[PDB]
């Protein structure tokens, strides 16, 4: 129990305190969504969770140990797609996604891009793709990674209404496999309220 | 015991007056002992009295940078906020001492060399140090977000102090390679040794007072928003 | 009590190297005084800047 | 994830950023050609300043090429590497620096036979120059890595990076030019290659950790 | 609108704090000092190499500042100036290059007296150095602007795009160094000064139009 | 007769033709949304309309003259906010918005910044603004500018429901007097269907 846990996270930036006394546990199969406006510390909380930024007070625990002690067994099970897509612009769509695949590649990377909705754009430079199809290149990793923990930062930034449906169906079957999805978005989810666990930055 | 809240502002303000008075008195005594009461060197005459203005500056240019390296090391391993402000508190003072050493060194060699800049070991080892100080200062003044300038500044200071002995030894060997050697190893006179000690100590106290005042300024700049600055 | 210079600025203030010795004194006093004045003015301006934002 | 995958990825990216890796080469050629034109038909003075101008040109070319080491990563993908790739961040920095050198320091060594004839050097002079560039440009990359890691967030390609790493390369320049000058006299130079190798070994170990720490500071 | 607002905006983008104004001065000092550590401390030799040293420094500074000019704006705001600002795009380019010269060309002209004695030149040498760093340095921003605008903004661009930036400035350096050598030799320099005046009039009249056309072609 | 009038516009990227034969005239006071999937020629059409890019085969006319023939009577009254916000990330929120104003009284710029919901972040550097506060800086110009034609490209990319509602109200009242707003949104607008005139890519 307690696959991921937050232990009294504190983050204060200049005159504003983003949150205080946050303590939430996330077991297997939880679909957690962060709620807030454009001023609350949602991206800050997610970056504290990923270990990229160190909390001012408190610590984050993966499976029972801090993130700096298990920083080699943690990134094995982790999936971050932030506000910035994290993909090289000058490469074509294939080798950008070919980088993130361990084994069996260039037989599965083609299939993932087909599911994302980029059938026929596998060999076009990313900088020559549209502003929404650039997001789909990064979001194609959802169909390849075997990671147990997905932490997404507004995956519906510029995704078509058809596309957002497919992502919603993707991270709805990943959960009962035993995965964890920590989501933060402004468009409402097209799922029942019982499926999503809202947590607020109190 | 080390608490280090912004109570450190009060502690710093506590030491500035006495430290400043002591530094002024020591510097005045050391510069009246020289510049009129110490004997004169036989070779270069009254131009040798610049030792009290150049030797303390040259020594404390390295001393302040060593203190900055120690502060950066303390602020890195233990992740201390104020220990990183100590680097930005002493960087301008170290730069000023390096500049003073460079100026007093060149004006000292003008009677003998005949020109205002001969590329010597003393005046170039104090030029790369000025370059390091300038780099640190410029890096600290280029981050919009504080608490990042001070960790980056600490990393830069550590990188430089790792390379500092290498650069100094290379320059001390580079001079030997081209000119064959420098002029001669400067000697000291027993009747002119105590005033140099007193001037060095005065420069030490002056640097301490200056860094205390700069640390107060930087502490206020950091916590310009806290309610503890209700004064 | 016993100076190394016999008399006033007739003998002191020039020892044969007046321009070089007194250039060092002037151009070391100037940066240090500049540092002190800058620190004092910076502290006072920071303090005046605290009260201005209370408006 | 693996070291070699990141190395090949950065090579692929750098080969598609053409006309940004060719500018250092053009600057190097222009600098090494200008001075032999400034001096007239004087061979004696050319053999005295050729090592100095060559290594200053190498320093400035590496300084120009160091801009793109981490520049096009913070906008999109500087993370996904700190954040993933269980390979330790120092190893990632090592792979990035190796890939940058293979397109920055390696070309200058490929054009070395074309320079030793341009400046009227002998075979032994070219041998010493090649041994110096082979042992000197990895040091350049390793020393420039922390400086660009610290200033990647500042987003100022220019003078600020050129005042942070340039003073750190002074011993490398001094010993490299000393070795090349001692090569002109047909005097054995094993005492300077040893110092260059010691510098390379020293910087190749601590620079990955320093750059990893700087990147961690800059990402937050 | 208000070309001067564009100029002040580009000035603000470079300097945000009064202590950051001096960065080009320190960069110039370090670049100049890089040469005596390699060539040697001999003062007579450095006098003959002073033109090459200072013009290499100026070219490096212009190259470093040229990347900031357009490659940064493309990601966010190279548009909103072709699309807005009813004044013609050549005027916007003129503001860009003028601010670039203020951040790059002016500091070396201000530092001209200081760098004149570190190298050992006399007053006539300093005079001609100032007259060539005032009449030729502004060109570096002008004729280098069309080249960089294409490279930093044209996707899928080959190596040939870099032939319009570095190898296009060779005549400027050649004439400038020839004039400075004629100055050191104590010869009439006006023959080379009249030429460098024509290029400034010849490039400041057409480079803004050329760079505007390059931006129009590349943004499409 | 009338404002921007695309005339048999044609544009094709790679080998597919995005559209061929658009002919629409936009009179005063029309709210128009460019509808399409994630991959159609939405942004490309917008850049054709703003004059930044030349059409492959066709011409677009402002007030009767082609956009290269006026180029001064059109950029005075035009407001394009593309996928990239167009804001210098190093400057603060004020002097960045100060650049896009007529004179920048700093009495109307502050009023607009507070009006767009970005109150209190008026002196923070914009790179420290989180993810939509950066977009709010760009979109605050809807209250400053007197332009009579808004080419807004995905303005609700990272803005919460409150900001979306405020922007929708502002655009609805602006198009009521004489304005024209060409809009490309994947999030459906919460306004009556009769208010919006949709045109599809044919
Ligand atoms: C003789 C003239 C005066 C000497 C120079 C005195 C400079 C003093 C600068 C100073 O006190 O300010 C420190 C300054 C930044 O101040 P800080 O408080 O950290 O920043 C404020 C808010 N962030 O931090 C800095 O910028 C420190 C700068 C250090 C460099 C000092 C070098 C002196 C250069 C003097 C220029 C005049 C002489 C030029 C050459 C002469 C020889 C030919
Ligand atoms: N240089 C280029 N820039 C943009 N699109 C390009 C380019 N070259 C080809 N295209 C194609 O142009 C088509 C339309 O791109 P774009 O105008 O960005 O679409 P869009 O539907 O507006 N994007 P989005 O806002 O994310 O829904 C896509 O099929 C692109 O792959
Ligand atoms: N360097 C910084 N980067 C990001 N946020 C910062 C920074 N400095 C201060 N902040 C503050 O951090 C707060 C929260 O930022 P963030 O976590 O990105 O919010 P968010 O709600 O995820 N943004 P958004 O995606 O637009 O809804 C904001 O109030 C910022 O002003
Ligand atoms: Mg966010
Ligand atoms: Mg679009």
């Amino acid at each position: 129990m307690g696959m991921l846990e937050a232990r009294e996270l504190l983050c204060e930036r200049d005159e504003r305190t983003l949150f205080s006394g946050l303590s939430f546990t996330l077991n297997a199969g939880e679909w957690v969504q962060i709620t807030g406006s454009n001023g609350a510390g949602k991206t800050t909380l997610l970056r504290l969770l990923t270990g990229l930024s160190r909390p001012d007070a408190g610590e984050v625990l993966w499976q029972g140990q801090p993130l700096h002690q298990v920083r080699d067994s943690y990134h094995q099970n982790l999936l971050w797609i932030g506000h910035q897509p994290g993909i090289k612009t000058r490469l074509t769509a294939l080798e950008n996604l070919h980088f993130y695949h361990r084994d069996g590649d260039t037989a599965q990377c083609l299939e993932a891009l087909a599911q994302a909705g980029l059938a026929g754009f596998e060999d076009i430079p990313v900088n020559q793709l549209s502003a929404g199809q650039q997001r789909r290149v990064a979001l194609a990793r959802l169909w390849l990674t075997r990671a147990t923990l997905w932490i997404l930062d507004e995956p519906f930034t510029a995704i078509d209404v058809n596309g957002v449906d497919r992502l919603t169906q993707r991270m709805a079957q990943h959960t009962e496999q035993g995965g964890i999805v920590i989501l933060t978005t402004h468009q409402p989810l097209n799922v029942a309220e019982s499926k999503i666990r809202r947590i607020s930055l109190t | 015991q080390l608490a280090i809240p912004p109570r450190l502002y009060q502690i710093c303000g506590w030491f500035i007056p006495w430290l400043a008075i002591a530094s002024v008195v020591v510097l005045t005594v050391g510069w009246i002992w020289g510049f009129g009461f110490a004997p004169a060197d036989y070779q270069q005459g009254n131009s040798y009295r610049i030792i009290y203005l150049h030797v303390p500056a040259a020594i404390w240019s390295m001393g302040i940078y060593a203190s900055m390296a120690v502060a950066a090391f303390i602020g890195l391993v233990w992740q201390m906020k104020m220990a990183n402000l100590a680097v930005a508190a002493m960087a301008p003072i170290g730069a000023v001492f390096t500049f003073i050493a460079l100026v007093t060194g060149s004006a000292w060699g003008k009677p003998m060399w005949g020109t205002w800049w001969v590329w010597d070991a003393r005046l170039t080892s104090e030029l790369v140090l000025l370059f390091l100080y300038v780099g640190v200062i410029a890096l600290w003044h280029a981050f919009d977000d504080r608490r990042l300038a001070g960790r980056a500044a600490g990393i830069l200071v550590l990188i430089g102090v790792v390379n500092l002995p290498i650069i100094h030894y290379s320059v001390e060997w580079w001079n030997t390679l081209h000119q064959g050697s420098t002029r001669m190893q400067q000697s000291i006179d027993p009747a002119m040794r105590s005033p140099l000690r007193w001037s060095i100590f005065g420069f030490l106290l002056l640097s301490a007072t200056l860094t205390l005042m700069r640390m107060r300024n930087l502490i206020l700049l950091m916590e310009k928003r806290r309610p503890w600055v209700s004064e | 009590m016993t100076p190394a210079f016999a008399s006033w600025n007739e003998f002191f203030a020039m020892g044969g190297y007046a321009f070089f010795v007194w250039l060092a004194v002037v151009m070391t006093v100037i940066p240090l005084v500049v540092l002190v004045v800058h620190s004092v003015m910076q502290h006072r301006a920071i303090l005046r800047g605290v009260a201005q934002q209370r408006a | 994830m693996m070291f070699w995958r990141i190395f090949r990825l950065e090579l692929r990216v750098a080969f598609r950023h053409s006309a940004e890796i060719a500018n250092p080469l053009w600057f190097f050629l222009i600098v090494i050609t200008l001075f032999p034109l400034s001096i007239g038909p004087e061979p004696q003075l050319l053999a005295r300043i050729a090592p100095g101008i060559i290594w200053v040109a190498a320093l400035l070319s590496s300084l120009l090429a160091l801009e793109r080491l981490f520049r096009d990563d913070l906008q999109d993908g500087s993370l996904e590497q700190l954040m993933l790739l269980p390979l330790p961040l120092p190893a990632v920095v090592l792979a990035k620096v190796m890939a940058h050198w293979m397109v920055t320091g390696l070309p200058l060594l490929i054009l070395s036979p074309l320079v030793a004839m341009l400046l009227g050097m002998d075979v032994y002079g070219w041998q010493v120059m090649a041994l110096t560039l082979l042992l000197g440009t990895p040091t350049l990359g390793f020393l420039g890595a922390p400086g660009v890691a610290l200033t990647v967030g500042l987003k100022r390609g220019g003078v600020l990076l050129s005042i942070l790493v340039l003073p750190l390369t002074i011993p490398l320049l001094i010993f490299a030019t000393a070795a090349m000058d001692a090569a002109s006299m047909h005097l054995p130079v094993d005492g300077y290659l040893a110092i260059l190798g010691a510098l390379l070994a020293g910087t190749a170990t601590l620079s990955p950790f320093a750059t990893a720490a700087a990147l961690r500071i800059s990402i937050q």
